[PDB]
């Protein structure tokens, strides 16, 4: 009939693929995917809010801050507070740092996946500093939480500013020079262009999200449409592919790189000097000053840490432009100290619902370099 | 102009009058649906607008930018669902009164 | 502590022999250091 | 420093030594019980009682943010020195 | 940096950026640690004699949610949102 | 006093331009 | 009430409103409740009879686009007799607004599987039958998608426990992987945290 | 008995089950599959080896969390032999290699290591010892292997009067001797009875005597139900194989050439209460590898 | 209580098609059991695949066992694919209960067991 | 459509597998949760909390912890009204004790009558 | 604010399409990234010895976690079960009892390495800052068994160094 290949969870992520080709040249594919299950939903459920936000924030485990984010913007709707605008430009200078990070790892995963073996280093130096960067912020090298809902938790040391900005001269030489090696390199250009083509009504009928919306056609950004943070007063543009290419797509990766560099650049020169948390000790903890010699202080931080804030009864779904697309988050709270029920929207899942139509008319090579172009983490994917 | 940004969606030629009788074939298809319910009244309400519109244009870009919908062959695949739409809805009768109620305590929230 | 070289290559320890009775000319471990040279050596401080 | 059973087995801080008839005696073979060979009861009586001269005196801990809250305690009976719940360290009045 | 002459030659020019002065080996930028000890200002609050918890209030303000339609010669046909403006191109070099 | 971290006056600029010597 | 509290905008609400009462005009036959939150996101709770109408009316109709598909869980709900609660949650793209369509349904009915007029809504709804247990009818696959084999249960409901009821080793009787009852090394300590004293007082539910 | 003695529960994987068993050996096969069914209910076993830490590394992960203990010792040494059962419920003695050494010989294996290990497990106070010997052991010849345990089962009947001896016949498992010895030869064609019995009956048994007491000082034998031919053994392991063919010492080609009789003077499986399994369900579990890709069941079953 | 069906009307055709599955699972077994390299004889798998239907065999309701149906049927083609491995087919068998017993007896010597 | 027409118990037991052992040995107490007696409120009334009985917690060797072969014994299902409570524990299958809610009594209490002139309610402290 | 690219056609004029086909032909860009690979040849690597310089860290940094104690006193700890409250991954065991001095203390106060997802979260709840995320890396453990710190290897590692933990503290006690 024809060949029935399982490709098991070795590398070419990690899943399973049982593909029933045709002849060097496909029939039939489908992934079963499934085997990195955890638990986070039930887990989250039977586990309060600050709690449970460290599955939020490695449900994703590339991007480390932007879900962090999604999850404290969804407790911070639900629950009616404005963080202070200190905290909102810090977020938002993580989240483009977190930005970069996804794109330059999905460029150099991309690469060592196809078979060319240096950028991966080149750019791992480059995200190693970038680790640097966490491990002075908060303490921790990838996992950090960080970002809680009520702002911005234990604000950044003295001394890291001019960090950030040696940081962004070297690595805007260093992506240029990535687009120096790569990218008109002849046989990478013969690997990938016309793979993987998506029509923009199956782009909007299969749900895609993020940089396939920007790659076949249609002009779609979060950051541009539904500001929910203080992107408003920042001014950057986004790239929108031509037609719809794997190189077409490479290339909306780097230029999203390139306008992360761009909003760093204007939320250093902008930071304002106002306050790292909230003015409310109901939901962001005291400081420990003021926790030592106060008796309100004391009782707050001892009903905050013990029984939670807690959260009034309703339903809410966002989503924020994580480097994969729109991490949604929709939470259902009765009015307890415990969520009723978490649901997250992974672009992921999104994307490899599609690989039919990305992989109908191609050969097996062009499979692992469709499986390589969408950023697929195989933890986000399961919910 | 030729090649706009859409990928599988290939550029027109002529859509002063493609767009006329995808609106003709509109009001013919509403003008079978009953009259008392709401959904032909701001179905034809909106779509006489928008061809009041359409009748009155020398220009392409003047009609992009003045008409909503945005791109031009959008708003003619938007045309066409809302065509596939009246045909859809020529059946399922959904102007009859509501089908049968829940136990009403129910849609409370908060348990 | 070298001054010229990169952000890296700052401090470096050299280990001797007989610390604990356990012949570490050879096989050397990390954990030998005494904690005040550990907030010296992993560039948390300028001053020894 | 510590007190140690007749089975040879060093006792900790609570006493929690084991008998003839257990098998924990066997886990032990070959592996040292680190036990914390440090008391934290006879590293406050070698401690001065201190005597400040007001009634109702406070304690920190010494230093702000380095240490527990400040309680406030009473110095009023002749007997029993009164004794700081975070601290545990006394204080008695003099007048 | 601290390299010979001829072997930043052949860097300059087996590469032509310019490779000597962003290298990214950092060497005397690095924040100097140990910075003096931080004081901490404090927004919003705190002030005496206004701080009324009943006037910022946020958990108290979230409302229900309103509702109606159930089960117990008219412009009309609205949109759920004024409809989305077609965009422009940016003058930061359009083609790159 | 406050000790926070803003900029010192303003930074300087960052390129964000694709560069090739195209020789 | 101007520093650290959530400005809300009262445009969009009105906007909302509008919108909620003319899609229940339009759509007499399967709307039981129309509700905007504070926040203004638009809610419409639907019997289970129209799911293929109202969504063939939502991606369509040209005064409401909603041309993408996000989160369609059925959160498992006790103490009624329709106990899950599907939730469509469409995003359009002309527009920025975001419609949730919640229908309900009980352990044993078909919905009519809405994987026909979404595409994405394939793998959502083999999810969904795998977590939950919600059979969709005229449907082409249904599977187990993220659930090993020869478990089963339906995991994500209330009624599920945390512990599953089998626990896998490695043994070499057999010399392969067992499923065996569950033996706890620890509790798993459940707290009492839910105090009293009533933290909100405009959602008090009225007494019998 | 002192507490955490009693036991707690369902069976195994830190379900507390009421044993501490020394198991000497423990490191070749049937002390391997007696560890798995004693850290499958439950229970604290001490292994001691002497050998590299990696073949109790490859044993290792079948205890619960700390269940199972390492330690060394010595076959010349009587105080780690007593610092092994310093403070245990149970001890069984499974040791004995099937050919010689330079070290140690089958001289004074079985009769300098059981009567050391017996001695200090008397007066370090323990009880419930089991032994294992090998069946037909006897004081007449033909086996240097079978007169050395002989003199061994007389005594540790001698001294510790109180001993559980419980002879197997010759065991067949995944992993076994003398059937995989069978299979990996290239032969001869004579007539010689013998009863294979399949090694989890046999380790239900030891189980169940070590926690079923009314069994304690009476000598067990496991007989298996077969008690057929050896010619039509070797053809059916052969048929079962899909290969047609028609330490290699002179003691191991004596033991399977050696009569294996039965003397129902000491009771079997049925007054301990296990069922015994017959060859073939077993026999194509463990008769694998049989070709690149390559059922007629002989079932001889003589007298 | 007029309710929406899954497949049916009433037990009549729940009945076929549950014997429609007893058939399919009859002829699917032996190809399986050479497939997957087991160690157990074609009698035993098929007593306990009838063993399985007679599990189920006080349900009435027809949705019910057109659900029990659906579920067959879907393990039925996870298992005619070769997607299962060999520790799934094993793991519908119990090799490795050491089974407790139902006496009230020995459940007496091992207590706190109701 | 509506074609099934039957009145009869639901039969949820053999799908939701959990097997028989958990089904028919346990048993759940349906009951509302008493008011934690040292607070004073009753907001933690008005929940008609479903739980199972508790079973064996023995001690974990090496540690000291409460091992326990229960996975059921960590639920509550909080519910609203009885009757919803009883047909949801006679539908998904096993056994059931239902207590029963006690209310406060309404007492008439008066400051006035606390300070009497005849009557033995004379605080004599206040 | 759209920035699209990939738009050019193929310039008829004769340079233009000369110099593609010499591209094609003579082997340009691929000698190019052939010198871009030379050009990080002959720099200098940037590796660090490990043995002998262990990497840079920060003053904030979070694990092997131990309990400090008093300066020149008993125990810091309460036993107030704030931090099993808050552990996330319920890693923490407490179990209390007063000695005979009256204080409120302890009897076990276990935790779990291999359950602790090393948060930070017991470090901040503490009110009187008893258990702190300590500053190294060394664990390496061959046995199951010794990730699993009672009360007394607390002590230790909090007794095995204060000095640190108490520099650090000094450091960063004006943030949090
Ligand atoms: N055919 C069979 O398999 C039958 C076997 N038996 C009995 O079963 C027992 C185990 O046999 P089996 O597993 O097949 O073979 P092994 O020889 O591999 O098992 C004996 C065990 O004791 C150890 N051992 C042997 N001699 C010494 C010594 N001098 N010093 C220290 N350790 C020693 C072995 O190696 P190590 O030192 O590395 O631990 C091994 O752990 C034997 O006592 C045998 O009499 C009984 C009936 C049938
Ligand atoms: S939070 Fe601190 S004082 Fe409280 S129990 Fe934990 S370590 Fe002890
Ligand atoms: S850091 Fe570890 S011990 Fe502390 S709260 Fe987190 S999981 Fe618990
Ligand atoms: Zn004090």
């Amino acid at each position: 009939s024809n060949l029935t290949l399982n490709f098991g969870p070795q590398h070419p992520g990690v899943l399973r693929l049982v593909m029933e080709l045709s002849g060097e040249m496909v029939r039939k594919c489908d992934p079963h995917i499934g085997l990195l299950h955890r638990g986070t939903e039930k887990l989250i459920e039977y586990k309060t809010y600050l709690q449970a936000l460290p599955y939020f924030d490695r449900l994703d485990y590339v991007s480390m801050m932007c879900n962090e984010q999604a999850y404290s913007l969804a407790v911070e709707k639900l629950l009616n507070i404005q963080p202070p605008p200190r905290a909102q430009w810090i977020r938002v200078l993580f989240g483009e740092i977190t930005r970069l990070l996804n794109h330059i790892m999905a460029v150099t995963t991309h690469a060592l996946d196809i078979g060319a073996m240096t950028p991966f280093f080149w750019m791992f130096e480059e995200r190693e500093k970038m680790f640097e960067f966490y491990e002075r912020v908060s303490g921790a090298r990838m996992h950090a939480a960080y970002v809680r809902p009520g702002g911005v938790h234990q604000d950044l040391p003295l001394g890291l500013m001019d960090d950030i900005y040696e940081f962004s001269k070297n690595f805007s030489l260093r992506i240029d020079e990535l687009e120096e090696m790569l990218t008109n390199n002849r046989i990478w250009r013969n690997r990938t262009v016309d793979i993987g083509v998506v029509t923009a009504e199956d782009a909007l009928n299969y749900g895609f999200s993020g940089v396939m919306l920007r790659g076949s056609g249609i002009q779609w950004d979060l950051r541009k449409t539904q500001p929910y943070d203080v992107y408003d007063q920042v001014e950057f543009d986004v790239p929108i592919g031509s037609r719809g290419d794997c190189y077409d797509r490479y290339l909306c990766r780097v230029e999203e790189m390139r306008q992360s560099i761009r909003i760093i650049s204007q939320c250093l020169n902008k930071m304002p000097p106002g306050e790292i948390k909230v003015d409310d000790a109901k939901v962001s903890p005291p400081k420990r000053a003021e926790m030592k010699t106060s008796m309100e202080s004391l009782i707050h931080h001892f009903k905050l840490y013990t029984e939670g804030y807690q959260v009034p009864p309703g339903a809410t779904y966002t989503a924020i432009e994580a480097p994969k697309g729109e991490f949604g988050v929709y939470l259902v709270s009765d009015g307890s100290s415990r969520p009723y029920r978490c649901k997250i929207k992974a672009p992921g899942f999104a994307h490899l619902a599609g690989l039919d139509k990305m992989s109908k008319g191609h050969m097996l090579a062009d499979v692992v370099a469709i499986i390589g172009t969408q950023d697929i983490v195989f933890g986000e994917v399961d919910r | 102009k030729k090649t706009t940004g859409l990928v599988g969606l290939a550029v027109c030629e002529t859509p002063h009058e493609r767009l006329k009788i995808l609106y003709t074939k509109i009001l013919d298809v509403l003008g079978h649906i009953p009259k008392n319910a709401a959904y032909r009244k701001y179905t034809e309400q909106i779509t006489n607008e928008k061809l009041s519109i359409v009748k009155a244009e020398p220009d392409v870009k003047k009609l992009e930018e003045q008409l909503q919908g945005g791109q031009i062959e959008e708003v003619i695949l938007q045309a066409e669902n809302e065509l596939s739409l009246a045909r859809k809805m020529i059946q399922w009768k959904p102007w009859e009164p509501l089908v049968e109620e829940p136990p009403a305590s129910q849609w409370k929230w908060p348990i | 502590e070298d001054n010229k070289q990169f952000f890296g290559r700052h401090r470096w320890v050299i280990y001797t022999t007989e610390m604990n009775g356990k012949n570490t000319f050879w096989d050397v471990d990390g954990s030998m250091v005494p904690p005040e040279w550990h907030r010296w050596l992993h560039c948390m401080t300028d001053d020894p | 420093g510590v007190r140690t059973s007749p089975t040879g087995e060093k006792v900790t801080h609570t006493g929690q030594v084991y008998d003839d008839e257990d098998y924990r005696r066997v886990r032990f073979v070959g592996r040292q019980k680190e036990v914390n060979e440090n008391f934290a009861i006879d590293l406050i009586a070698e401690q001065p009682v201190s005597q400040v001269g007001s009634r109702v005196i406070s304690c920190d801990g010494g230093g702000g943010a380095l240490g527990h809250p400040r309680v406030y305690i009473n110095l009023d009976k002749e007997t029993k020195t009164g004794t700081c719940g975070y601290c545990g360290l006394q204080f008695r009045q003099q007048h | 940096a601290s390299a010979t002459r001829l072997i930043q030659g052949l860097r300059n020019w087996a590469s032509g950026r310019d490779l000597q002065a962003k290298l990214q080996l950092r060497y005397q930028e690095i924040s100097k640690r140990t910075q003096p000890p931080p004081k901490l200002p404090v927004g919003p609050s705190h002030r005496l004699s206004n701080n009324y918890y009943c006037a910022r209030d946020g958990r108290r303000e979230a409302m229900p949610p309103s509702i109606v339609m159930s089960s117990q010669s008219e412009k009309k046909a609205v949109s759920p949102a004024p409809p989305i403006k077609r965009w422009e191109l940016s003058q930061d070099e359009p083609y790159l | 006093v406050k000790q926070d971290m803003p900029p010192v006056g303003g930074y300087g600029p960052i390129d964000y331009k694709r560069n090739l010597p195209r020789r | 009430t101007r520093p650290t509290v959530r400005p809300r905008n009262d445009v969009a609400h009105k906007q909302l409103s509008a919108f909620g009462e003319y899609v229940a005009e339009i759509l007499p036959k399967y709307v039981q409740q129309v509700q905007v939150s504070c926040f203004s996101e638009l809610e419409i709770c639907i019997h289970p009879d129209g799911v293929i109408p109202v969504l063939t009316f939502l991606r369509d109709h040209s005064n409401a686009q909603f041309k993408s598909l996000a989160d369609l869980t059925a959160v498992d709900i006790p103490t009624r007799q329709n106990r899950f609660e599907i939730v469509y949650n469409l995003l359009s793209l002309r527009f920025n607004s975001r419609i949730r369509v919640k229908t309900y349904t009980d352990e044993l009915t078909p919905v009519e599987s809405s994987v026909s007029v979404y595409k994405a809504a394939n793998w959502y709804e083999r999810e969904i039958w795998d977590m939950f247990g919600v059979f969709f009818a005229n449907h082409p696959d249904l599977r187990r998608i993220l659930t090993d084999y020869g478990f089963e249960g339906h995991p994500f409901r209330k009624d599920f426990p945390l512990s599953g009821y089998v626990e896998l080793r490695y043994d070499d009787e057999v010399k392969r992987v067992v499923a065996e009852p569950v033996e706890l090394a620890q509790e798993f300590r459940k707290f009492d945290l839910n105090s009293p004293w009533e933290a909100f007082p405009a959602y008090r539910q009225p007494p019998e | 008995l002192h507490h955490a003695v009693i036991p707690h529960g369902k069976g195994g994987r830190s379900s507390v089950s009421g044993i501490v068993a020394t198991v000497f050996g423990a490191t070749g096969f049937l002390g391997r599959y007696l560890v798995n069914h004693l850290g499958r209910m439950g229970s604290q076993v001490i292994v001691p080896y002497r050998c590299e830490p990696y073949d109790t590394m490859h044993l290792r992960p079948m205890g619960d969390l700390g269940q199972i203990i390492f330690m060394d010792w010595n076959g010349r040494d009587k105080d780690s032999i007593r610092r092994a059962v310093e403070h245990s419920n149970v001890v069984i003695n499974l040791v004995g290699r099937e050919w010689e050494t330079k070290n140690f010989d089958f001289e004074d294996v079985f009769v300098k290591i059981p009567q050391a290990i017996a001695q200090v497990s008397k007066e370090a106070g323990v009880e419930k010892f089991i032994h294992i010997s090998h069946l037909n052991a006897d004081i007449k010849s033909s086996s240097k292997y079978l007169r050395n345990k002989a003199v061994g089962e007389k005594e540790v009947r001698e001294t510790f009067p109180e001993a559980t001896i419980i002879k197997p016949a010759d065991i067949f498992g995944r992993e076994d001797r003398f059937l995989n010895y069978f299979a990996n030869i290239r032969s001869l064609g004579k007539k010689t009875v013998k009863q294979p019995v399949y090694i989890v009956d046999v380790t239900k048994g030891i189980i169940n005597a070590i926690k079923d007491p009314d069994a304690r000082g009476k000598t067990f034998a496991f007989v298996g139900p077969n008690r057929y031919l050896l010619f039509d053994l070797v053809q059916y392991v052969f048929a079962v194989a899909h290969r047609p063919f028609l330490w290699t010492t002179r003691d191991k080609v004596e033991r399977i050439h050696t009569t294996d009789r039965t003397l129902p003077h000491l009771p079997g499986l049925e007054d301990l209460g296990v069922q015994a399994t017959p060859l073939e369900l077993k026999a194509i579990e463990v008769l694998r590898r049989h070709r690149t890709y390559r059922s007629e069941i002989e079932d001889v079953q003589p007298a | 209580t007029s309710v929406k069906p899954i497949f049916s009307r009433d037990m009549n055709e729940a009945k076929r098609r549950v014997r429609e599955l007893y058939r399919a699972w009859y002829r699917e077994v032996p190809n399986t059991v050479h497939l997957f390299q087991l160690d157990i004889s074609v009698k035993q798998g098929r007593d306990k695949v009838r063993e399985m239907f007679k599990k189920n065999a006080h349900v009435t309701d027809p949705r019910v066992v057109d659900l029990l149906v659906i579920k067959g049927k879907m393990e039925l083609e996870e298992t005619i694919n070769v997607w299962k491995q060999r520790t799934h087919v094993m793991r519908f068998f119990h090799e490795t209960e050491a089974p407790r017993p139902k006496d009230f007896l020995s459940k007496f010597y091992v207590g706190h067991d109701p | 459509t509506q074609l099934i027409t039957v009145d009869e118990k639901l039969d949820i037991t053999t799908l939701t597998g959990v097997p028989e052992e958990h089904i028919k040995t346990r048993k759940a107490r349906i009951f509302v949760p008493a008011r934690n007696n040292m607070q004073s409120g009753v907001n933690n009334t008005k929940k008609w909390k479903m739980e199972f009985d508790t079973r064996e917690r023995w001690e974990n060797p090496l540690m000291g912890w409460a091992s326990t072969a229960d996975p059921l014994s960590n639920l509550v299902l909080t519910f609203s009204t009885k009757e919803d409570a009883i047909a949801f524990a006679e539908k998904n299958g096993w056994s059931y004790d239902v207590e029963e809610r006690k209310v406060p009594k309404p007492k008439s209490k008066s400051y006035g009558a606390n300070f009497s002139w005849n009557k033995r309610t004379r605080v004599s402290t206040k | 604010t759209y920035k699209y690219v990939n738009l050019r056609e193929p310039s008829m004029d004769m340079k233009s399409v000369t110099d593609r086909a010499a591209q094609t032909l003579l082997w340009t860009e691929l000698i190019r990234g052939l010198g871009m690979t030379l050009s990080y040849l002959f720099r200098e690597p940037a590796t660090i010895n490990y043995p002998f310089e262990k990497g840079p860290l920060s003053p904030r940094f979070r694990g092997e976690h131990a309990l400090r104690r008093y300066p020149s006193g008993e125990e810091r700890c309460i036993a107030c079960k704030l931090c099993e409250a808050v552990c996330p991954a319920q890693a923490i065991t407490i179990e209390a009892e007063p000695r005979a001095d009256g204080s409120r203390r302890t009897t076990r106060y276990d935790i779990d390495m291999t359950k602790c997802i090393y948060c930070g979260f017991c470090q901040e709840a503490c009110p009187v800052d008893a258990i702190v995320e300590g500053p190294n890396f060394e664990f390496s453990t061959e046995t199951h068994e010794e990730l699993l710190y009672n009360k007394e290897k607390l002590l230790n590692n909090g007794d095995k160094w204060e000095a640190e933990i108490a520099a650090n503290i000094q450091a960063d006690y004006l943030y949090r």
